[PDB]
C-alpha cells in the first residue's frame, strides 16, 4: 500500500554518490514470494543475493515487519551481522518489544 | 471465533490475531506394526500343517 | 525417528494436500541453505506427479 513517489526524492541523492539502491515490493503472500525464488534462480546467482540483504530498509506496516523478519531469519537467509533500519511515523511500545 | 488444532504461523497471523499459544507443535509418523514372532508352532513352521 | 525414513524407498510415504504440514515440508525442501540434508530428500518422494 505504499506509494513510492514519496521516495521519488532518493534518486537525485544516491545516484550522486553511486550506491547500489535496489526496490523490491513485499507481497502478502509472503512464502509464495520466497519459494519462487528458491525454486527459480540458479544457486549461483541466489548466492550473490544473500550478499545484499546484510544491509536493508524496511517501510512498512509493523504488523506485516513482524511476519516478514520471522520468515527471513527462519529460512536463515540472514546471520548475525545484518542492520536492518526500520522506519515509521507510527509504532507503539507493544511493537517496539516484538 | 475460532477453535482447534490451528497452528500459528505468519502468513495465516497476518490476517487473524493469535492468542498465546497453549500447547506444543510437533511433527510424527504412523506406521504399521510387524510381525517376527515365535510359537510352540515353530518347530514345525517348515512344512504347512 | 525420521533421518533414515528419508532413504528408505520400499514403502511410500505422503501427507494431506495443502496443510501446513505439506507447506512446512515445501519450505525445508528446497531451501539451499538449509544445514540438515533429510528434508530436502523427503520432498523428492512427497512431489511425484
Amino acid at each position: 500500500e505504499y506509494d513510492i513517489r514519496g521516495i521519488q526524492e532518493f534518486l537525485d541523492k544516491v545516484s550522486q554518490q553511486g550506491m547500489d539502491v535496489a526496490l523490491q515490493k513485499v507481497e502478502n503472500n509472503i512464502n509464495k514470494m520466497i519459494t519462487t525464488l528458491f525454486d527459480t534462480m540458479r544457486i549461483e546467482e541466489l548466492n550473490r543475493y544473500r550478499d545484499t540483504l546484510r544491509r536493508a530498509i524496511l517501510v512498512m506496516n509493523p504488523a506485516t515487519a513482524k511476519s516478514f523478519i520471522t520468515e527471513v531469519v527462519e529460512t536463515n537467509l540472514v546471520a548475525f551481522d545484518c542492520h536492518w533500519i526500520i522506519i515509521n511515523e507510527e509504532i507503539n511500545d507493544v511493537d517496539v518489544q516484538e | 471465533i475460532g477453535i482447534s488444532a490451528l497452528t500459528i504461523t505468519p502468513d495465516r497471523e497476518n490476517v487473524v490475531d493469535f492468542t498465546t499459544r497453549y500447547m506444543d507443535y510437533s511433527v510424527g509418523v504412523l506406521l504399521r506394526r510387524a510381525e517376527k514372532t515365535v510359537d510352540m508352532f515353530a518347530c514345525l513352521a517348515p512344512f504347512d500343517l | 525417528s525420521l533421518q533414515d525414513l528419508s532413504k528408505q524407498t520400499e514403502i511410500p510415504y505422503g501427507t494431506v494436500l495443502d496443510s501446513a504440514v505439506y507447506e512446512h515440508v515445501r519450505m525445508k525442501g528446497l531451501n539451499p541453505f538449509e544445514r540438515d540434508s533429510m528434508y530436502s530428500q523427503m520432498w523428492r518422494m512427497i512431489n511425484r506427479s
